[PDB]
């Protein structure tokens, strides 16, 4: 009760907001599927990948249980995604620790699912492991020092898989821990809505209501991540982590997981490395910066047209800067990836906080 | 050269949402591997029992497997030795490691191919127009001894001399044996090899499309009537005057 | 007044077995919660399944 | 927050059916599409553009990438 | 890697004071056909093709 | 005087909370039969010739 | 003319549409939560009943029929007199927290 | 023993895009056969062609195969 | 933040007299930490797979720096735990703490998964006494009638005791202490 049940809601909350409810699923489902995984997997680099051949091949529906775990951390990527996106919109930030935390916990799902990709020790799995632990190296006097102490030797290894195995088999239990202190922020306060405006004068109960709205929303979620392990479990996956591990070579076509894109482009648009890995920090922890540039007298962008037109600028942009990771180092793509670069920390910086200004003129205050 | 050929899309007949593998084409694939492919490249992951009640009976299986000898011991004198294969045996290894792979082969290692399907952007259909596409280099261009042109292969220049043409293997069943039939079956043979559970996803895809068909109208149904208390409910304001 | 509150008219969104104000509509109650709870044991059938 | 304390509201009004007394889909396409049509129409200005600019810098970048990729671009 | 005489010729032509990490080749060579690396590229790791 | 089908339902199994319970029970069972037997056969259909057990009889005979 | 520009955007903004005026539409802080609060009983109820009924045209992702869009020309600042004072008195305040 | 594959590849080459597309590489044949020296290749007009033709075979082959 | 942190610690009132026998409720709960950052630890070097369980056990012991301290440590803090446990429980018994319904309950049930917690660790070195341990344990389910075997068997993931449980095991030992938490 109270905290479900009884628990006040706007009568009005859109679909945006069934996105919190959709990312507490992805992450039962992952941690479900997880542990079943853990069941047959073995971290020792000797038999790491044959170990998940063997749970596609033999273990009983060993394949489907595999693909709903790789697929389901799609999913809980597009949700995110969806979530911050809802946000940033509605001003949803404003909500100042229930904001923070959501910081925390993107970028704890983020290292998850990185060391997860490990996992399998293919191709990606591999460099993977070997570029992102080195984003470390960019610390001044110790960075070298640290990355060793990661790796547990001079390179990625078994000292390596076996103790990310222990990192993402734990982190997931530590999100969901992180997660219910999201809530309980959030409950101090209630939701937001489309309008941006109090509710409390048309609050509706939570059940039965939203019960049924997120049980709809639910069955959607699973119908697309379905329609993925069903009909197309590899359509975004990578060829390449189908090939074990081989440290004597990097595959030429090297790329991220999709969901990584975006920030990878940022980071090879920079030609030095600790401007790389600090415009990649960046872009992930200007996030938190969006409350104290908020200038607007309205909380919701709704009804500011000017603010919503440079909203989809800034989704626009980041489907280009997800498009130009995909794409080889080479021209036009280069120069095209630094003004999206460019364009993404100035639409925030810059370009919505000075529409937030100019909205406030028209409206005369 | 950096140039880039991509495949076509053949017409496989598992290329439907709900198409399942030609397991007859499944079958004179496997023909395919075990007398051309296994020769050069291992696939580590595939038993014979695998082929049990896919393109097999258990005793064609068990007689495939026979086929060959596999090592097994030590015994009680603590020696190993030889043995007819049984159903549990992986498929033989033509070499014992990758350096003496390279060796059999001017320095290029043949890949697995338990996963190649999965493994190339383009799967059957990259696969298919490799060992489709040989042909002889464009003007111009010259390759170091050992090395083949074909335009799909990325770099045009590849460590495989052409494995297959007419008449290469008879298959069981009296099938003609042109290049582009015994393409087309080891196609379909390395697709069931890279993904077994091919036949069974599309069938539980067809099934949760028809629950989603049924339950998804009805929850909605469920979710608009109890939404209709505040769908049609109506406001009005009386403030004393 | 409080006598001078009067309900809309809900005509427009009323099932059709309830139009008639001269009609007792506990001759269609069983059909109507018949209904409704038809497509609810359907939807906990298929979960089931 | 509870039920009891959120607010002050006075003078309103609020009248209700039961959900066994109407229809759970009235006038579902008869008014849904045209709400449906004026409100893609209501935001497709703001939501359009920086999508179709996505789409010809997209086309545009993947052109230039070919062209300069063989002899006589 | 065994070097040939164009590549040794065409790194010793190198604008040594136009490199961020300024260095003659043969101060990093013994015998200048042969060059020998840890293959491992300063930036993130990969592996230099 | 004859009632609905909805009615006869909802007097017969749905007002009830154990009525209501059995009648999920024993339809999800009758339910799930029906609709195995239903997909399978769809997908045998749609895949006729295809399948292990189309051909299967080819290579037996114990 | 900028008040051309300022009517179209009044429009395009369309908070009007479900029947608010610019005042109900501002973020709540602590200064406005005061200001609402000193608000006189009847621009206090008026202000929840026009806040309750966009709540519910945004539930139905309705808008009001357009003779009823708060006009431009008409809407005031009924808050701008309250809110203005409660900020005066916390910079007074914070003057003197300085000194 | 005829394999599809030939009468099919025959057939797509009367396509009026194979046929233009030939007719540029055997210019580039001819105009990289004549010199001595030489840093090109036909391989970008090798690749034209196939890939005009290949779509075509794609379309059609497996027809008449089992 | 403060609250809960608070009256739950800081300004929770407590009896003035009780004795040292009520020190084992803090003990547990440090022996808990102590088994969870020493098993974190281990399991950063430790491998599940039969072929490879005791010989990771002794890289740990031998190789990992410090390795051998951690491992004694979660050996011998498993056995600080059930002294701790029983202790506790004798407090409980002797002073009528049972009374308090829900919580000696639960801590019935805090008894038995550190009991299963325990036997699982026990078995991941896969050394004889983890073998037979896992074996005889593991069958005291056949003794339910009609499925016990059956039950046996879906645990072991097999005939016998062989790699499926090994592997398993060290899934559910990995867990089972933060359920317990
Ligand atoms: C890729 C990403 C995958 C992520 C996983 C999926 C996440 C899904 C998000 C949750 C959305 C579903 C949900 O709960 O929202 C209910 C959402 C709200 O629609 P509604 O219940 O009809 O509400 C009426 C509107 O408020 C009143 O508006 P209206 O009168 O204009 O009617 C709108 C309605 C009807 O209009 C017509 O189309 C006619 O059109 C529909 O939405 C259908 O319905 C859906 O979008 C799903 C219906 C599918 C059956
Ligand atoms: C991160 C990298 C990911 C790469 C980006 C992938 C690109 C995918 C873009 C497709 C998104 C789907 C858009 C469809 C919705 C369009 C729509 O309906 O817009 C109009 C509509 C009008 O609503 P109101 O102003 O409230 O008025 C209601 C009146 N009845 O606006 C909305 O629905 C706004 C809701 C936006 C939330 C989702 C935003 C999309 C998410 C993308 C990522 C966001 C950025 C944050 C990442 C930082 C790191
Ligand atoms: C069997 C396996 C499933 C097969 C999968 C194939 C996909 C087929 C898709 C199903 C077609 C959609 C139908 C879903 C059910 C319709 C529904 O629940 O909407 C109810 C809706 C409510 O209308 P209102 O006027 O707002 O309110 C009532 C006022 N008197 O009514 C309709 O639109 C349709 C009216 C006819 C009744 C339909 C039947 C209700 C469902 C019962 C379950 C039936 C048995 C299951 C077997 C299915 C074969
Ligand atoms: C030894 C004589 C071979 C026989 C018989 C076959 N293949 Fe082969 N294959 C061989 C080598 C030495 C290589 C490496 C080529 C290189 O330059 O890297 C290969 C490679 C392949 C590949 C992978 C190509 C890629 O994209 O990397 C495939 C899909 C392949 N070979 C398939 C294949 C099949 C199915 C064969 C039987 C018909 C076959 N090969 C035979 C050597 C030999
Ligand atoms: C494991 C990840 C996460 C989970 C499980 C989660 C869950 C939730 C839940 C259950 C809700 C309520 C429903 C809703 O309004 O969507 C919510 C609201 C919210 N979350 Fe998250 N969240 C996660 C990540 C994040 C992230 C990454 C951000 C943003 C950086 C964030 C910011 C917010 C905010 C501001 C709200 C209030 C929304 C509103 O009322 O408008 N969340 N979250
Ligand atoms: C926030 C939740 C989680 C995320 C986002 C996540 C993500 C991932 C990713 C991306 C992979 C790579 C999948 C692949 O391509 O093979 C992976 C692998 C794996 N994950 Fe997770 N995971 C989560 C939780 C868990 C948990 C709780 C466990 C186990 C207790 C787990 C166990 C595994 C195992 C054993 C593998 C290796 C086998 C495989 O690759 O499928 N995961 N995970
Ligand atoms: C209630 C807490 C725990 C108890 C009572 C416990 C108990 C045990 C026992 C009795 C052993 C065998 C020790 C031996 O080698 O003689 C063991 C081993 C092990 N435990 Fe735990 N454990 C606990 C928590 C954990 C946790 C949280 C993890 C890991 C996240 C863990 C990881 C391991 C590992 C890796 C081993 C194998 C290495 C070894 O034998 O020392 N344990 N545990
Ligand atoms: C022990 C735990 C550790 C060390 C955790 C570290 C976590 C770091 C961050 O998460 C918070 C990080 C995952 C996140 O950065 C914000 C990502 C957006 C970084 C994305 C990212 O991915 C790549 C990738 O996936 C690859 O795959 C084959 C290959 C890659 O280049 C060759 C990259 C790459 O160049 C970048 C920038
Ligand atoms: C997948 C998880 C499973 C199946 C968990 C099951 C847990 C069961 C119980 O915990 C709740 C159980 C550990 C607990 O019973 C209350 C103990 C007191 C049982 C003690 C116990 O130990 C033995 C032992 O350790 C051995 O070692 C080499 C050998 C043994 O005989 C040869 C025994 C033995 O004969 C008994 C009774
Ligand atoms: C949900 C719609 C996704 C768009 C389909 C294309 O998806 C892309 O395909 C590429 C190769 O084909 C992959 O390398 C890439 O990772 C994947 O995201
Ligand atoms: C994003 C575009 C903002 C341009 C300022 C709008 O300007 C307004 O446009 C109306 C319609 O065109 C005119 O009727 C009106 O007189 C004009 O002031
Ligand atoms: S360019 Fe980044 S690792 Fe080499």
């Amino acid at each position: 009760n109270n905290a479900f049940i009884d628990l006040p809601a706007p009568s009005n909350i859109s679909s945006w907001w069934n996105f919190g409810s959709l990312l507490g699923i992805c992450l039962i489902l992952q941690i479900l599927t997880g542990l079943f995984l853990a069941m047959h997997y073995t971290s020792d680099t000797t038999t790491a990948f044959s170990s998940v051949t063997h749970i596609c091949r033999d273990v009983n529906y060993g394949w489907i249980i595999r693909y709903m775990h790789a697929n389901g951390a799609s999913m809980f990527f597009i949700c995110l995604y969806m979530h911050v996106g809802r946000g940033l919109y509605y001003g949803s930030y404003t909500f100042l620790e229930t904001w923070n935390i959501g910081v925390i916990l993107l970028l704890t799902v983020m290292a998850t699912a990185f060391m997860g990709y490990v996992l399998p020790w293919g191709q990606m799995s591999f460099w993977g492991a070997t570029v992102i632990t080195n984003l470390l190296s960019a610390i001044p006097y110790i960075g070298t020092n640290l990355v060793e102490w990661i790796w547990g030797g001079f390179s990625v290894d078994k000292a390596t898989l076996t103790r990310f195995f222990a990192f993402h088999f734990i982190l997931p239990f530590i999100i969901m821990a992180i997660a219910m202190v999201h809530l309980l922020f959030l409950h101090e306060t209630g939701s937001n809505n489309p309008t941006g405006i109090s509710s409390d004068v048309d609050k509706i109960p939570f059940h039965p209501y939203y019960t049924i709205k997120d049980i709809l929303g639910a069955l959607l979620l699973i119908l697309a991540l379905m329609l993925l392990v069903l009909f197309a479990p590899d359509l975004l996956g990578d060829p390449d982590n189908y090939t074990p591990a081989n440290p004597l070579n990097t595959p030429p076509h090297i790329k991220p997981e999709w969901y990584f894109l975006f920030a990878y482009a940022i980071l090879r648009s920079i030609p030095n490395k600790l401007g790389g890995v600090l415009a990649l920090a960046f872009s992930i922890l200007i996030l938190a910066l969006i409350p104290l540039l908020h200038t607007s007298k309205q909380r919701s962008m709704m009804f500011r047209p000017l603010s919503q037109c440079l909203f989809w600028a800034l989704v626009a942009d980041l489907l280009t800067l997800t498009w130009i990771g995909g794409q080889p180092v080479e021209h036009p793509y280069i120069t095209i990836g630094q003004l999206a670069s460019v364009l993404y920390f100035l639409l925030i910086l810059v370009l919505m906080p000075t529409a937030g200004t100019i909205e406030n003129k028209l409206l005369k205050w | 050269s950096d140039l880039e050929l991509h495949p076509p899309s053949y017409p496989w007949s598992h290329r439907g949402l709900l198409s399942s593998l030609d397991h007859t084409s499944i079958r004179r694939g496997f023909q395919v591997y075990k007398q051309v492919c296994s020769s050069c490249h291992s696939m580590d992951y595939v038993a014979y029992r695998h082929l049990v009640g896919v393109c097999y009976t258990e005793d064609e299986a068990k007689a495939l497997a026979e086929e060959v000898e596999v090592q097994d011991g030590p015994n009680e004198d603590g020696e190993m030795f030889m043995r007819p294969g049984k159903l549990s045996d992986y498929f033989p290894k033509p070499y014992p490691n990758p350096e003496a792979a390279r060796a059999a082969n001017n320095g290029a290692l043949p890949p697995d191919l338990s996963y190649i399907v999965r493994a190339r952007h383009g799967g059957e259909d990259y696969v298919f127009s490799l060992l489709t596409g040989y042909c002889e280099p464009p003007t111009g261009v010259s390759l170091r001894e050992g090395l083949y042109f074909n335009p799909y292969f990325p770099g045009q220049a590849i460590g495989m001399a052409p494995p297959i043409y007419n008449e290469v293997l008879e298959f069981d069943d009296g099938t003609p044996a042109t290049m582009s039939q015994v393409a087309k079956d080891v196609c379909t043979f390395l697709r069931w090899a890279a993904e077994p559970e091919h036949d069974h996803r599309k069938r539980m895809g067809l099934k949760m499309l028809l629950m989603m068909g049924l339950l998804l109208p009805l929850v909605y149904a469920m979710k608009r009537h109890k939404w209709s208390v505040l769908k049609s409910r109506k406001l009005a304001y009386r403030p004393p005057k | 007044s409080h006598t001078d509150i009067k309900v809309p008219d809900f005509s427009d969104y009323r099932r059709p077995e309830v139009l008639d104000s001269t009609k007792s509509s506990k001759e269609s109650s069983e059909a109507r919660k018949g209904f409704s709870y038809l497509v609810t044991a359907t939807t906990t059938v298929g979960v089931a399944y | 927050r509870q039920f009891g304390h959120l607010t002050r509201v006075r003078h309103v009004i609020t009248y209700s059916l039961s959900p066994f007394e109407q229809r759970a889909f009235p006038h579902y396409f008869s008014k849904g599409i045209p709400n449906v049509l004026r409100r893609t129409r209501a935001c497709i200005l703001r939501v359009a553009p920086p999508f179709v600019a996505f789409y010809l810098v997209y086309t545009w970048g993947t052109q230039e990438f070919e062209k300069s990729k063989r002899k006589n671009p | 890697r065994h070097r040939t005489k164009k590549e040794i010729d065409q790194e010793a032509a190198v604008e040594v004071s136009q490199l961020r990490d300024p260095q003659h080749d043969l101060e990093r060579v013994k015998k200048p056909e042969w060059v020998i690396l840890i293959g491992v590229c300063t930036h993130l790791g990969c592996v230099p093709i | 005087v004859a009632p609905t089908l909805t009615a006869r339902l909802y007097s017969l199994l749905f007002r009830r909370t154990s009525t209501f319970a059995l009648t999920i029970v024993v339809g999800a069972l009758f339910f799930e039969r029906a609709f195995d037997q239903g997909a399978d056969a769809i997908y045998e259909h749609i895949n006729e010739g295809k399948l292990w057990k189309h051909i299967k009889h080819k290579y037996e005979n114990k | 003319w900028l008040e051309g520009i300022r009517k179209w955007y009044y429009n395009a903004a369309g908070f009007n549409k479900l029947g608010l005026m610019r005042d109900d539409t501002i973020h709540e802080n602590d200064d406005v939560k005061e200001a609402i609060r000193r608000l006189p009983e009847n621009l206090y109820d008026d202000r929840v009943f026009r806040i309750k009924r966009a709540l519910d045209l945004s539930m139905r992702q309705q808008i009001l029929p357009k003779e009823q869009w708060t006009k431009y020309e008409e809407d005031k600042s009924y808050l701008e007199p309250y809110l203005k004072e409660v900020i005066r008195e916390r910079k007074e305040r914070e003057e003197w927290a300085k000194k | 023993l005829v394999d599809p594959l030939t009468t099919v590849r025959e057939q797509c080459e009367q396509l009026e895009k194979c046929v233009k597309a030939r007719e540029r590489l055997e210019l580039c044949d001819e105009r990289v056969s004549s010199r001595s020296q030489t840093e090109e290749d036909c391989t970008e007009e090798l690749l034209d062609f196939l890939h005009a033709r290949d779509h075509c075979v794609a379309h059609k082959l497996f027809n008449s195969l089992k | 933040l403060m609250k809960i942190v608070n009256n739950a610690f800081i300004d929770l009132p407590a009896p003035s007299n009780i004795s040292s026998w009520w020190n084992f409720g803090s003990l547990l709960g440090i022996c808990l930490i102590l088994q969870i950052l020493t098993g974190l630890f281990l399991a950063m070097h430790y491998t599940s797979d039969t072929t490879t369980a005791f010989s990771s056990v002794t890289h740990i012991c031998r190789d990992v720096n410090y390795g051998w301290i951690i491992r004694y440590m979660h050996a011998n803090g498993a056995s600080m735990f059930f002294i701790c446990l029983y202790m506790h429980v004798g407090r409980g018994l002797y002073y009528g703490s049972y009374t308090f319904l829900e919580t000696w309950n639960i801590g019935v049930i805090l008894l038995l998964t550190v009991m299963a917690t325990a036997f699982m660790g026990y078995v991941l070195p896969w050394g004889q006494m983890s073998f037979w341990g896992a074996t005889v344990i593991t069958n005291l389910l056949s003794a339910i009638p009609y499925i016990g075997t059956n039950l046996v068997e879906w645990i072991w993931g097999g005939f016998s005791v062989d790699k499926a449980t090994l592997t398993r095991f060290f899934a559910f030992h990995f867990i089972l202490p933060f359920i317990i938490m």
